[PDB]
């Protein structure tokens, strides 16, 4: 693809609840938020992909 | 009683409220006494403010 | 209050009414937003804080 800015990711732990807030470089927000709940076995609800 | 020191009574508390229709269903917690949803975040500083 | 003299003790019973809302018309409006995730989990999101 040789997109000038590669893959990026920042993720911010809340300490609440579970909540995780990302900043992604990606064009699917929505498989990110469930990939990540997914993993971290939360509910999809306390993940935010910005 | 002028010369006595404060004395303290011991406490008495009573709260009387009313339960819910007999057969409601537990999923329906409205009137229920359920706690603040952050209380133990708050009891344990994991809460953000 | 008879048998104590630099000591004494009242009582009273009080009554309120309270009216409830803006009395500016325009502010008792509300709005709230909510999502359901492919999970089925809700988030709900509204005017109050």
């Amino acid at each position: 693809h040789f997109y000038l800015e590669t893959h990026c990711t920042i993720a911010i732990p809340k300490g609440e609840e579970g909540e995780m807030e990302l900043f992604v470089s990606t064009q699917n927000a929505m498989k990110t938020q469930s990939f990540v709940a997914k993993m971290l076995g939360v509910p999809v609800n306390r993940i935010l992909v910005r | 009683s002028a010369t006595l020191l404060f004395q303290k009574h011991p406490p008495a508390n009573i709260q009387l409220f009313q339960e819910v229709p007999n057969g409601q269903s537990k999923e329906d917690t409205v009137g229920r006494p359920l706690p603040h949803l952050a209380a133990a975040m708050q009891a344990s500083g994991e809460a953000v403010y | 209050n008879k048998e104590n003299c630099w000591k004494k003790r009242g009582l009273c019973i009080i009554p309120t009414k309270f009216g409830i809302s803006f009395t500016v018309p325009f502010l008792n409006q509300a709005g709230a937003l909510i999502h359901v995730y492919t999970d089925g989990s809700v988030l709900v999101s509204h005017g109050g804080t």
